[PDB]
RNA sequence: CUCUAGUCUGUUUAAAAAGGCAGGGAUGAGCUGUGAAUAGGAGUGAAAGGCUAAACAAACUCGGAGAUAGCUGGUUCUCCCCGAAAUGGAUUUAAGUUCAGCCUUAUUUUAGUUUAAUAGAGGUAGAGCACUAAUUGAGCUAGGGCCUGUCAAAGGGUACCAAACUCAGUUAAACUCCGAAUGCUAUUAAAUGAUGAAUAGGAGUGAGACUAUGGGCGAUAAGGUUCAUAGUCGAGAGGGAAACAACCCAGACCAACAGCUAAGGUCUCAAAAAUGUGUUAAGUGGAAAAGGAGGUUUAGGUACGUAAACAGCCAGGAGGUUGGCUUAGAAGCAGCCAUACCUUUAAAGAGUGCGUAAUAGCUCACUGGUCGAGUACUUAAGCGCCGAUAAUGUAACGGGGCUAAAC
RNA sequence: GGGACUGACACCUGCCCGGUGCUAGUAAACGGCUAAGGUAGCCGGGUAAGUUCCGACGAAUGGUGUAACGAUUUGGACGCUGUCUCAACGUGGAGCUCGGUGAAAUUGAAGUAUCGGUGAAGAUGCCGAUUACUUGUGGUUAGACGGAAAGACCC
RNA sequence: GGGUAGUUUGACUGGGGCGGUCGCCUCCUAAAGAGUAACGGAGGUGCGCAAAGGUUACCUUAGAGUGGUUGGAAAUCACUCUGUAAGUGUAAAGGCAUAAGGUAGCUUAACUGUAAGACUGACAAGUCGAACAGAUACGAAAGUAGGUCUUAGUGAUCUGGCGGUGGCAAGUGGAAGCGCCGUCACUUAACGAAUAAAAGGUACUCCGGGGAUAACAGGCUUAUCCUUCCCAAGAGUUCACAUCGACGGAAGGGUUUGGCACCUCGAUGUCGGCUCAUCGCAUCCUAGGGCUGGAGCAGGUCCUAAGGGUAUGGCUGUUCGCCAUUUAAAGCGGUACGCGAGCUGGGUUCAGAACGUCGUGAGACAGUUUGGUCCCUAUCUGCCACAAGCGUUGGAUAUUUGAGAG
């Protein structure tokens, strides 16, 4: 079987083998994060949940500007426009909880 | 054949052709059209093969409009050469078509005969097609 | 049958050197260009090769009038 | 006694060039013993770049000499901290070397970078025809040609070849009347803590590769060549993709028979799942095109109907009129014109097919009964079928197997 | 006497002085044939079936013939045969067993199976699957990109 | 004056060579700062100008339409519409209505000493520059003028020559010579230039290395090649599809010729032949069918099917091809274009010699002819055979059912 086709096929099968349950969990997390970001002037706790390896250079710089270097990083920040923009950039790699 | 009679530059770079059609996508001069369902290149010579098919099927009933003109050189290096010198030479002419280009238009004949003739034309083109009546008149 | 051509000059690095709103002091080069792509306004001068330079310290500004762009120091 | 064509053994042989068979010369340009002469950029050569102490396109020994090599190989005990480049410029350069960039040590110095707000310049994508070009159907019309009461004068018909003009619709990296999204640059406020800069000391690198995008070249072929952004490997262990440096997850100070998770899975091999609602009969899942196609789920149109729709069955399916002909013959069926032929009209086409030299004949469309409501043609979405096809052995779920343990 | 050229013998050996050698000339000089354009000469048969063979470039770096000669090359005929269809048997030296003596090259090791795949892109070492009691000897090399020669070809 | 000696004769290159190219400028490629490769796609250039420079003043084309001796479509002139498409020494781009376009007058700033502050940049270099002093030119003056509307028209250092200045003057004083300032002489075009001064062959070759780089194969792709399929205008008396199926379209096979240069140059031995096979089916024949414009016979086309078989000679090294007899039929491919640690060396691919052609020659030529070493005792795996030990559950001796295999 030709190598071009088998490489395409192997990649397509790997991509398509994602679980809808995991996708639903991710969607729920994204909705929660957007709901929190929609607020204004609250103290929010930011957890880093996805690694920095392999991500874009710009986004690694944004995360290090937020203060998160590892998974399991905990930082409290006051939501103004700057922090809101950074969180929007890196929404897919963070978990936002609110500090009552 | 169908081919431009004068060009500024003999050879041009093969772009990437993509996206649907945003223009030339509506029936203008006729009654029935042969839209494409793909994005690809239609050579001049396939164009004239489809034109013969339509015209010959139509016993003087109506008119045929060709909505594409090739105007794009297709170069090919000589048969047995290596990758060295550069930009070999024009071989034949291509026209660009995108998903939604009308590509062919017919007037005069009954709808059944037009549909037959225009499937007869679609049998000779390299893209999936669809036969469309005006969908806003009858 | 080799290539008949393949010949290019050195890139001349034209363009705007100080962005609108930046602070410059006297004599700065603002634009390098062939021809008055940008014309001269208040407090700037034009070199023999249409370079735009600042006659005094200030802040660069670009204005548009009848579709032509003018550079000034304010 | 001197030589070796041909063939064979031998070829880690008995021999670092023989032997076993054979052949040539064999009173002569003959063989041979014993002495002597010609030595290295020279000698000798009945002449093959031969020989000259088993090796000669310039012998051997010693010395210069440890000659020079951008070439290859090798370079030995341990720990801690920081951490590349494979780019640019130049080169008798392309396997080298040098400068910059990148790295490290020490001192001094303090504002990288990421946003938000605000303020700036584009011509890219896209779009478009005002400009430069390509180009389609109509309207209009010069001009040119043809024809026509034309001598080559002054005239007309324009089937055309057609500038320009009007309407409508299209192509362009080297067309742009317009123009993003990002990126780039400046200022301020937050946020992030030695990531910036300078000097001094010391290198190494100057062969990249792949993937996700934007490209050029090639053949919108190549693990191909060459650029731009980012990541990875390079220099990165571990988990996953059956195996599989570049893909996905994830940065290893050490120890532990602790817990929660990512990617990826939960029938078993092999640590992990069940319930609900649909689809799938093809093991599809568990490769792939155009196309063919009463597969089926669901949804939406057009034909059509309880006043008798479709299918089947029982009848009619006509005459004027070989429709006019072409042709040798066309009577509905070599072929041409149309069926602007009406009529008794149930309903009957200037006849649907088969077969007849031409007819005949057998049937169809159409219509009436019987029976009794969906039928007849398309469109949208989800799974399917054929298409589907190479050579050591089932070999395109990892395998067992699975109708869900598929989706 | 020295050098060059040709090469028994037979018939012939023509044209050109621009260029380059030699002392305007010289071609039996280097060479050419505008300085001068080359003179002489150089399908048939064989076989049932024949890309072979036989018969119809160039003139002293020589052209065309030639008796005799040749461990020269090629074709055909006769005779003869294990060359072949087609091999079998026998003989002699090895090989085989035992006794004595006793190597070599190679060598990271090894309780080293195969197939289908993947992979520095031809797998003994990986994945899946299949096969296989343990260990020798006599045979044969398919592999271990075998050993031997820092490939002689290319750059 | 190759008799002899010392040396040179480049690099890039989708191997190398041949060919082409080497500086600089304009546009695109270039993905909207800048920058950004190619043997990517298009052009120009190693100048010209004493005005085509500077300054002041004054003016605007090209095209369409209309009217006029030559004069016509178009020469010159008038007007309407159009508003830069005209024109800017020279290529193109960016610009130029205040025109940088055109005309006229004056004139030489086509200056000297200089320069705050910058762009571009490895460096060396290159470019812009307000403003200051002297001397002007033009204008009434303010101001402008340090060449050309801008962007190519160019060349370092060393050496040498000319002019000016008068610093250096080997005991002193002169002088030679040199420094300083001005400045000329390099197709050094291989243009950041190794010498003031330079061509080829090596198949007699040699050395140091490279799969960083070719040829035989492996691997990738499928242009090409081959095998199909989709549409059916027709031919076939009429009858698109018995058959052939015109012009096109969509794919497979990875065997031909190629691309690419990924494995390999401290060696993967290259074409045929002989011996020995094995596998695929896209089936040459034998077998089982469908349809024919299939009467029978003999076929044609199509489907299924690889169990077996699939020839001997003349020519050629030959694969292939041709030819003669045959046979029911004399298939197509893969396996390092099967098989040289099995054989053969005819050819290819060494050193001899001759011929043809090219080069002055040395020599070169997938032009021709002849001669011209094929090494190795099998360690493992694999296979063809025979045994030793052991198990099969008490130990042995015989007869056999049978998985499985040939």
């Amino acid at each position: 079987i030709k190598r071009k086709l088998r490489l395409q096929l192997k990649k397509a099968r790997f991509n398509a083998s994602r679980s809808r349950s995991k996708n639903k969990c991710f969607i729920k997390r994204m909705e929660n994060n957007r709901k929190i970001i929609s607020k204004n002037n609250i103290n929010v706790q930011v957890f880093l949940v996805r690694s920095l390896i392999g991500k874009l250079n710009k986004k690694v710089k944004v995360l290090k500007a937020l203060g998160l270097n590892k998974i399991g990083d905990k930082k409290v920040h006051f939501l103004n426009e700057s922090i809101k923009g950074m969180l929007n950039e890196t929404i897919n790699m963070i978990l936002l909880s609110e500090v009552m | 054949m169908l081919s431009p009679k004068k060009v500024k530059y003999r050879k041009k770079q093969r772009g990437r052709l993509s996206g649907e059609a945003q223009k030339g996508n509506k029936i203008s001069f006729g009654e029935y059209g042969l839209v494409s369902l793909e994005t690809n290149f239609i050579t001049a010579r396939q164009i004239e093969a489809a034109r013969i098919a339509m015209t010959r099927k139509i016993k003087r009933g109506g008119r045929v409009w060709i909505r594409i003109f090739p105007d794009i050189p297709y170069t090919k290096k000589p048969a047995e050469t290596r990758m060295g010198k550069g930009k070999g030479g024009v071989d034949h002419w291509n026209a660009p078509v995108k998903l939604g280009t009308v590509m062919f238009e017919m007037s005069g004949v009954v709808e059944e005969l037009a549909q037959e003739a225009m499937s007869l034309a679609s049998s000779k083109l390299p893209v999936k097609t669809m036969f469309v009546v005006r969908r806003d008149l009858r | 049958g080799s290539s008949k051509n393949g010949r290019d000059s050195i890139s001349k690095r034209l363009g705007v050197k100080r962005s609108g709103g930046q602070f410059v002091k006297a004599g700065e080069i603002i634009v390098r260009q062939r021809g008055t792509k940008f014309h001269k306004g208040k407090n700037v001068g034009l070199g023999r090769d249409y370079t735009i330079f600042a006659l005094s310290s200030g802040k660069v500004e670009f204005k548009t009038l009848k579709g032509r762009k003018y550079v000034s120091i304010v």
